[PDB]
């Protein structure tokens, strides 16, 4: 767990994963895939202590998933970041934290609209343009500053994660074995295999 | 602040036969540089044929081996008088450690007695509960000292048969009651010579089909 | 360690017993705790090893060169001296407990020093581990007027107390007897009441049994 | 998680042919002030067994309401109370024994070293240890605190070991823990000259001596010691 | 809290309150299952003495539990949603921890038990 | 510890216990804590043993080299020279000394002092763990120009109660007579003064 | 971060009749990690022979420094040293570093050319001089070493015999210990001549 | 500890040591490091012995009630799932556990999922865990093809244990190997490192920093 | 300053060290030469401290540098060797050490052999036929056991520090931006520019 970008674009939401798996001097795994669907026009991914991470990612998508059943209906992306927002709100004055931190990454069916949320450990969460957590936001932030326009195409935004994840594997002292892309759309999620 | 451990000293040998197994123990009781008692048993007859020792922190020696006993009793009761197989016993001690995993028996734990085939076995104990059957096993302070000594006694480790080059070992064989008993009382006065918390008294209990047997024997007392 | 002076009708005895160790480990079985400063002024040292035998040593050369330079016979009082000021400019660092005794023309002494650097004077003392068991022996037994075999009797039986008692202790017992007037007597292990009891087995291994890679000739030859 | 306050220092006690003899001073210590000076810290229980408790004074008298009511516990629906079913010392030890245990188990220990002297109904010598971590052990001489490393050197000088108590005697054994006692009083700084004496035997019973004190001691040497070293006057 | 052990043996050997929870089962709509070669469909019956209803908002008779497995019924309404809720929790509890979805077998199982269970507890019916 | 000095009309009178402890273990039962660092200028010690006789030792030193010189030295000299010694190593030192001399001149004299290195000259002086007990009981029985006889008995009542109730003083009382008739030791044994 | 225990290694020396041995392992290590199998721990000035374990590069500064020493003690008194003599010189060397200590277990071992007495001694690592009759022992497997030697030994054993018992006492103590092993070399010495043989032995 | 497991071609390997220490001091040679928990499932233990027995031992049971209930052979999936699910839970407690289950069914085929005891679930083709893994992966690694044979795989698998088993200090003893088909798991023997390593020296021509 | 590798082969030695200079997030070149040239026959390389392990490598390079010139004679790789050991040795105990770690190749012209020198900050020198500091040894050392013959030629050992390389690519969890791979022979010391 280390580098998890998003950017929104025009028409969709592009989240950027980190695939390698490090523990103390051994990449254990370099094709881990750190995210989860939490229904057909939501993505999530995450990132931060190990084994916390992903039994997080799975009990808010279990959430989610039963939610869906039970009201025959998708919640909009507003929505279940509000709630995951809340579960790390609550998480973060109990006994042992979850220390997870997450982008969701989602496309309002009813707006018609892509939508990137940002959310930290804390229960902290901001919409946005474009985020990362971690120390990847201190290359790519910046970065984005300069180079992302809102109304760029899906191709365009590829080009402009390219350009960060080129910035990373330059700059950060860390392997990370490059990163997973998915793209969140009208027509749902799915995933660039040649990256 | 309360330290809820001490260190009790001793040491223990388990060595098994083909058709016996012996549980040996050091009778000092000690605390820092001060004698408790030169005799106070700390190998016990828990039935069955099951012969156990709890070596470390006494306190837990005697907690443990007292609730073994107990446990031993209850299952008779629930299994209409069956005898505890010493590889039941076994895991069962096991659950008895691993119970406290997080507020441990400080002590090292070895059992004696004979397998369902009728041939001797060991087990030893970590103190959480890890354990494994083997022919040889010393436990306590001078661990150390003798447990190498049965490698090359017991297990006839690092010796290879004279004339072939290193590339023949020396066969492996069962020793008899009488070799065995020679190895331990030679293992504990090697052992009270060079460490300090060994002494006193050397108590042996032999176990065959026939029963349980105990062997005395002195050591010195300095 | 327990170490022992007692003074007596025409001098004073020390004695000690002679069990080194590393922590629980006998190191040494017979090491020599009695030291020699000069012909007629003897040392008991308990403590940091290194550091008794390093002292000794030091004020026993000084004490010769001081010997000769006066052209008289050394007193105990300038080894005392000497000493508590060495011991005192080091602040405890240099870990020497030490009971200072001997006769010169003043008469006969004894004294005790410890590592921070004070001294006391007495008719019996004692230091180490063992002081307790050695001092309730002193205690229950000394008396004013002892003669030169009463006292090392006293002497020896309290380093015995140590021996039996403290872990810390063990071996055998070694004295030095400074009477007025004659030379002084040093009974390196006067007595030796832990013999080491005839093994059960000869572990003589059949040659061959080790295994070899190479041999050859070392050349310690010009 | 407790820290001592108002202490007794040394038990000392030993086994003899026909029974056990156990000792203990009467101050109640608070650090390096002697508080309490009428304070007995050896308690029996009947008329077969006596309980010397060194440590903490408050864990002590709470030791003391258990055995008395014990004692209480033990009367209630029993005819045989002063007879058969009576309390024997391995009983009285063993209930400690499991409460010293307990305790030490949940972290709030009693901060004791007890030593329960007894005899039991057929006739053999009880004597044994237990402290604060629930320790158990057994011995001819037995001994808490400064005790340990002073008391029990002079006490196995006579019963060495198992085989030496039938060839001791009680004036023998008395004689050696009266000496003993005066040994601490030299070399314990925490100690009184005033002291209590149980002796329990099979025959005699119960003899509980109150207000001993050490005598025939030895000072006198003290006015020829001069100085630290040098010094002649 | 109610203890009362409403479902109870009688001197002819039945459970009354089981019994007559199968009469409120009778006096339910009907309800059919039919499954075919390459499917199963289910049957629902509707009664027609409801007019001004609004189909779109009014609870469907068929519920699905997860997205390859459907519950109907027959009986009393409020009770069912019950037994469904708890079944779409399993139905997400048994993916999360088996890494698979249920079966149609283990679902019922898990359904049937809750019923049981509800015929030996003090305090329910 | 527990040590005294009390002036008196003939002169001055020094008094001591005799324990020494390491920890709650008498290492010394029959110490000598009254000290001479010239003819009739002594010194009773508290504190650490080994600082009190490296400081003691370096004094008796200062006060022979200044006799060879200058001649006898007064109370209030050697009084001067412990206190610097104490002063100036403050650091490293735990020393609660008391001064006592006679002088021809000025009679008896009592100076203290404590773990800081001041100087406090008084018609009396109590110091060591066990004067603690002995405050209430010495301000309300000393008087000044007492006779020998009366010095000593409260020299030894007060040391009495001291070692009665401190557990690190006890042993034998020790004490040391400082006149124009010369220096006389005394002794006190626990059959004695316990009883009292 | 224990000096002690960092390269792991292990000496011990044993006398016989008219001789004695001196064995090492080989093994030098950083903590878990084996790095050299080839790390000699026995050294010789003349017919003394030195053993050292503890910290690798302090083994390494004393051989230099002890080779130093005989060198200028043998051009000004005319003659090697010997093993009484040179066993004093440890001993003062390692006290000159008393409050600044090279962290290491030092063993004397030879035969005195003059009187022909088998010779033996052991140092703490400031320098306290350990003297035995039957054996001195030294390194991360001391504990082991000492219970081996206990029990295997016996007085007046003869070269051959003794290599046997030197070599196994080494072997099975090594054996149980993570940072000792990786091979093992025995010194066999007699008045005028020195056998050096090489063990072999597991190796994990 | 040393183990590991690699998938290939021809199933599963899986390879261990038997070393147990406490620090330094070697206190076992002979330790079982591959817990058989049924005929088509493994599982290696590396960490805290007690902690890493009592719990894999524990899961068998956990596997052995599946079947009863479900009367189905449990998959890798769910039975690492138990084990990291019962790990979590007591998540800063201070367990100590670095495990693999290995095993194959019929729906997953052979399968290898890492479980530790921070939580950590992981599926792969390869996985060396414990102290001397670092040591393992690098012979491993660089010679790991998916087109092994079985003996090729086998003595690959051996040999990774025996290259960490010299440089690493805390393993050692000797190496168990196993191979997991479709047909369930196979012991393929105990194999002291004493013996084992001058056979491979001699053999191989291997290993010539050492003194032959 | 990470990665340094060290391979004694038939008829020279090769040293591969790292390129990466990295500094909290950042890593500020990828292009560092971790080696001085001693003498015509023998390189050092270095790993360790920041700012200490040049300062020492060139303190040292002066030393040898003034020995040359003084004697007009080029030190053996032993005696080279020894004598960075001993400034080693004394820096341990000195108030502040050098925190360097540092291996020496070397070719014997009188001996016609090549060196290698494995030498820690504490003065414990090793001459080894393949050698590593810091956590590349964990790989390469099992590596070397298995794959390493004595008497391979240079080019073999190439292709046998190509296989480290690889391997510590793969499993360390740092990006140390390859490896300036150099070669000491008979003919003196050669940088291969393309690896
Ligand atoms: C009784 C026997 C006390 O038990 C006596 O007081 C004797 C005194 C006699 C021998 C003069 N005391 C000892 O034997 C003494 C006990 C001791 C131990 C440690 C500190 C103080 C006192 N033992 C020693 O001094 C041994 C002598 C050996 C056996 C030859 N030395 C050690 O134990 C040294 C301690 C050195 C030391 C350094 C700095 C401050 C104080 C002491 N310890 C080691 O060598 C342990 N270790 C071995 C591996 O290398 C790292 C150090
Ligand atoms: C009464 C008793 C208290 O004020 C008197 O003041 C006497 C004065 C006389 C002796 C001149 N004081 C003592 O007896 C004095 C009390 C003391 C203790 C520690 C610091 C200051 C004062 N006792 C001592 O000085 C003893 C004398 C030895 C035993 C002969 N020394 C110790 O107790 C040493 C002192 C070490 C020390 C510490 C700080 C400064 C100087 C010296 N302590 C130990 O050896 C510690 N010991 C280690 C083993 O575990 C038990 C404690
Ligand atoms: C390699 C060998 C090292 O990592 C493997 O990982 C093996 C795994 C095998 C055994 C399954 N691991 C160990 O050998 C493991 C290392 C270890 C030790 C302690 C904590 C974590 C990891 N060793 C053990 O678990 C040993 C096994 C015994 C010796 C058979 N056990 C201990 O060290 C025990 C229990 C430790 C413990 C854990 C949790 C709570 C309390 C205690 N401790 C002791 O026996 C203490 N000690 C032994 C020496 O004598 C004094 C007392
Ligand atoms: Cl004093
Ligand atoms: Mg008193
Ligand atoms: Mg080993
Ligand atoms: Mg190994």
């Amino acid at each position: 767990m280390d580098i998890i970008l998003g950017i929104r674009v025009q028409d969709s939401v592009i989240l950027a994963s980190s695939k390698a798996v490090t523990r103390g001097i051994s990449v254990l795994k370099d094709s881990d895939d750190k995210t989860r669907q939490l229904s057909p026009h939501t993505l999530m991914s995450f990132a931060g202590e190990a084994g916390d991470t992903v039994q997080f990612a799975e009990y808010i998508q279990a959430n989610i998933q039963l939610y869906s059943i039970r009201e025959d209906y998708e919640l909009s992306p507003q929505a279940v970041s509000s709630f995951v927002r809340q579960e790390l709100a609550k998480s973060i004055r109990s006994r042992r934290p979850y220390q997870v931190n997450v982008l969701i990454g989602g496309y309002d069916k009813k707006k018609n609209k892509p939508e990137l949320y940002q959310i930290d450990y804390l229960g902290t969460k901001v919409e946005l343009p474009y985020g990362a957590h971690g120390y990847s936001g201190f290359y790519t932030f910046s970065l984005l500053d300069h180079h992302y326009r809102p109304d760029m195409t899906t191709e365009e935004g590829l080009d402009l994660l390219k350009l960060c994840v080129q910035e990373l594997e330059k700059r950060m002292p860390m392997d990370f074995k490059g990163v997973i892309v998915k793209i969140v759309d009208k027509d749902g999620i799915r995933q660039v295999d040649d990256f | 602040q309360f330290n809820p451990y001490g260190d009790n000293g001793g040491t223990i040998l388990g060595i098994a036969g083909e058709d016996f197994a012996v549980l040996a123990g050091d009778t000092r009781n000690i605390t820092d540089y001060s004698i408790n008692s030169r005799y106070e048993p700390k190998v016990f007859d828990c039935g069955d044929n099951i012969v156990m020792s709890a070596n470390g922190f006494a306190a837990d020696g005697d907690a443990l081996v007292k609730r073994f006993k107990n446990s031993v009793k209850w299952y008779h009761f629930d299994h209409n008088d069956k005898k505890l197989s010493i590889n039941s016993a076994a895991r069962n001690i096991q659950h008895l450690l691993y119970g406290k995993r997080f507020f441990p028996y400080y002590v090292h734990t070895i059992i004696a007695g004979l397998d369902e085939d009728g041939k001797g076995a060991v087990y030893s104990f970590d103190p959480v509960g890890s354990y494994e059957r083997e022919q040889c096993r010393a436990g306590g302070a001078a661990a150390s000292l003798i447990m190498p000594f049965l490698d090359n006694q017991v297990n006839f480790k690092n010796q290879y048969e004279p004339g072939t080059n290193g590339k023949v070992k020396k066969p492996l064989k069962y020793l008899s009651v009488e070799e065995v008993i020679k190895l331990v009382r030679d293992s504990f006065t090697s052992a009270t010579e060079r460490h300090i918390q060994v002494g006193d008294g050397l108590e042996i209990l032999i176990v065959t089909k026939d029963g349980v047997r105990k062997e005395f024997y002195e050591l010195k007392r300095d | 360690t327990t170490i022992v002076g007692v003074k007596f009708n025409n001098g004073v005895v020390i004695a000690a017993d002679t069990r080194s160790t590393q922590g629980p480990i006998v190191a040494d079985k017979n090491c020599a705790k009695l030291h020699r400063i000069s012909p007629k002024i003897w040392c008991a040292g308990a403590g940091t090893a290194a550091d008794t035998e390093a002292v000794t040593q030091l004020i026993g050369s000084n004490i010769e060169l001081h010997s000769l330079y006066t052209s008289r016979e050394p007193r105990v009082v300038s080894a005392l001296q000497m000493l508590k000021q060495h011991l005192f400019k080091y602040q405890g660092h240099i870990g020497a407990y030490l009971i200072v005794a001997g006769v010169d023309p003043t008469g006969s002494h004894l004294f005790s020093i410890h590592a921070h650097g004070s001294t006391d004077v007495g008719y019996y003392l004692s230091l180490g581990s063992g002081s307790l068991a050695a001092m309730a022996v002193l205690e229950s037994h000394w008396k004013q007027d002892l003669t030169k075999e009463e006292a090392i009797k006293l002497a020896s039986d309290a380093i015995q107390a140590g021996i039996w008692n403290d872990l810390g202790s063990g071996s055998n017992v070694d004295v030095c007897v400074m009477e007025i007037g004659k030379d002084a007597e040093y009974l390196r292990n006067y007595l030796t009441p832990n013999v080491r009891e005839e093994k059960q087995k000869s572990y003589k291994f059949p040659r061959g049994t080790t295994a070899v890679l190479k041999e050859s000739i070392v050349n310690i030859c010009d | 998680t407790q820290q001592p306050i108002v202490t007794g220092t040394s038990v000392i006690s030993m086994k003899y042919d026909n029974g056990v003899i156990i000792a203990a001073d009467n101050l109640g210590s608070y650090g390096s002030l002697l508080r309490f000076n009428g304070v007995e810290r050896l308690i029996p229980v009947g008329d077969n067994t006596v309980v010397g408790i060194s440590g903490d004074i408050s864990d002590m008298q709470h030791i003391e309401r258990l055995l008395k009511d014990l004692v209480t516990e033990n009367a209630y629906d029993n005819p045989l109370a002063d007879a058969e079913e009576a309390l024997e010392p391995s009983y009285i030890f063993e209930y400690l024994a499991t409460v010293m245990y307990q305790r030490r188990s949940k972290m709030n220990p009693l901060w004791n070293a007890i030593i329960v002297a007894g005899v039991q109904s057929n006739g053999d010598q009880f004597l044994r240890y237990v402290n604060l971590l629930g320790v158990t052990y057994s011995s001819p001489t037995l001994a808490t605190g400064f005790g340990a490393h002073m008391a029990n050197p002079l006490l196995r000088k006579v019963v060495d070991r198992e085989s030496d108590i039938p060839k001791t005697t009680v004036q023998v054994a008395e004689e050696a823990i009266v000496n003993a006692m005066r040994v601490l009083y030299y070399r314990d700084a925490r100690s009184s000259r005033n002291f209590s004496l149980a002796i329990i035997d099979k025959n005699t019973g119960l003899t509980f001596k109150k207000n001993l004190q050490v005598e025939n001691m030895k000072w006198d040497f003290a006015k020829d010691i001069k100085g630290y070293g040098t010094q002649k006057i | 809290g109610y203890d009362r052990a409403l479902s109870i043996f009688s001197p002819d050997g039945h459970i009354f309150q089981v019994e007559y929870a199968l009469e409120a089962v009778k006096r339910g709509t009907c309800a059919v299952g039919v499954k075919g070669k390459n499917c199963v469909v289910l049957g629902c019956e509707r009664r027609s003495t409801l007019k001004l209803q609004d189909t779109r908002i009014t609870p469907s008779k068929v519920s699905k539990i997860d997205s390859h497995v459907v519950l109907s019924f027959s009986g009393l309404n409020a009770d069912s949603r019950i037994l469904i809720e708890k079944a779409r929790v399993e139905a997400q509890s048994h993916r999360l921890t088996l890494e698979d979805p249920v079966t149609v077998e283990y679902l019922t199982r898990y359904v049937a038990g809750v019923q049981q269970r509800y015929t030996q507890s003090g305090g329910v019916r | 510890t527990s040590i005294m000095a009390v002036t008196f009309k003939d002169g001055v009178i020094l008094g001591a216990d005799s324990r020494t402890t390491t920890g709650a273990y008498i290492a010394n039962r029959v110490t000598d804590k009254l000290t001479r660092v010239h003819d009739k200028i002594w010194c009773c010690r508290s504190g650490s043993a080994a600082d009190t006789q490296a400081i003691a030792d370096i004094v008796q030193y200062h006060l022979e080299l200044y006799t060879s010189q200058y001649g006898t030295p007064s109370t209030e000299t050697a009084a001067s020279v412990f206190k610097e010694l104490c002063y100036e190593n403050k650091d490293n030192l735990t020393a609660g000394i008391i001064v006592a001399g006679y002088d021809d001149k000025n009679k008896g004299e009592v100076y203290t002092i404590p773990l800081g290195g001041s100087v406090h000259k008084l018609p009396y002086a109590i110091a060591g763990s066990g004067s603690t007990f002995i405050y209430g009981y010495c301000d309300k029985n000393f008087r000044e120009n007492m006779s020998k006889e009366e010095t000593v008995d409260f020299i030894k009542h007060s040391l009495s109660q001291a070692i009665k109730w401190d557990g690190s003083s006890g042993g034998v009382i020790r004490m040391v007579v400082l006149t124009a008739a010369g220096v006389e030791r005394l002794i006190f044994y626990p059959d004695e003064y316990e009883q009292l | 971060s224990d000096p002690s225990s960092i390269n792991g290694g292990i000496v011990v020396a044993m006398t016989g009749k008219d001789c004695v041995a001196i064995a090492c392992d080989l093994r030098l290590g950083s903590q878990s990690l084996g790095v050299s199998n080839k790390f000699e721990k026995i050294f010789h000035y003349g017919h003394v022979f030195l053993g050292i374990t503890g910290l690798a590069t302090d083994v390494t500064t004393l051989n230099e420094m002890f080779r130093y020493k005989t060198n200028l003690y043998k051009l000004k008194e005319e003659r090697a040293i010997e093993p009484e003599t040179f066993t004093q010189l440890v001993s003062s060397s390692l006290y000159e570093r008393r409050f600044g200590p090279y962290f290491v277990g030092p063993v004397v071992a030879g035969i005195n050319s003059k009187s022909g007495k088998p010779f033996i001694a052991g140092f703490d690592l400031i320098g306290c001089i350990d003297e035995a009759k039957d054996f001195i022992v030294s390194g991360t497997a001391s504990d082991q070493l000492f219970g081996m030697c206990e029990s295997l030994y016996e007085p007046n054993l003869e070269p051959e015999d003794l290599f046997e018992t030197i070599s196994q006492a080494l072997l099975n103590a090594a054996d149980r210990d993570a940072l000792s092993g990786w091979g093992a070399v025995v010194y066999i010495i007699k008045k005028d001549e020195v056998v050096k043989r090489y063990l072999k032995m597991r190796q994990d | 500890t040393t183990t590991l497991a690699f998938r290939f071609q021809g199933g599963i390997i899986v390879a261990v040591d038997s070393r147990a220490t406490a620090g330094n001091w070697v206190a076992s040679q002979t330790v079982k490091k591959v817990i058989e928990i049924n005929p088509f499932l493994l599982g290696t233990v590396a960490g805290g012995a007690a902690d890493c027995q009592f719990w894999e031992t524990w899961l068998g049971s956990q596997c052995r009630l599946h079947e009863l209930r479900e009367k189905e052979r449990i998959s890798v999936a769910a039975a690492s799932k138990i084990l990291s699910n019962l790990v979590y839970q007591y998540k800063g407690a201070g367990l100590s556990m670095g495990t693999m289950i290995c095993g194959y069914t019929r729906k997953e085929g052979p399968t290898i999922y890492y479980v530790d005891s921070d939580g950590t679930r992981l599926k792969g083709d390869i996985f060396c865990v414990g102290s001397g893994q670092t040591f393992a992966y690098g012979v491993l690694d660089s010679n790991y093809k998916w087109d092994l044979s079985v003996e090729d795989a086998l003595y690959l698998g051996k040999r990774s244990i025996l290259a960490a088993a010299h440089r690493d200090a805390y393993s050692g003893g000797s190496v168990n190997l196993y191979h997991v088909t479709e047909d369930g798991w196979i012991y393929h023997g105990n194999h002291d490192v004493g013996e084992l390593f001058w056979k491979v020296k001699e053999e191989e021509g291997s290993f010539n920093n050492v003194i032959g």
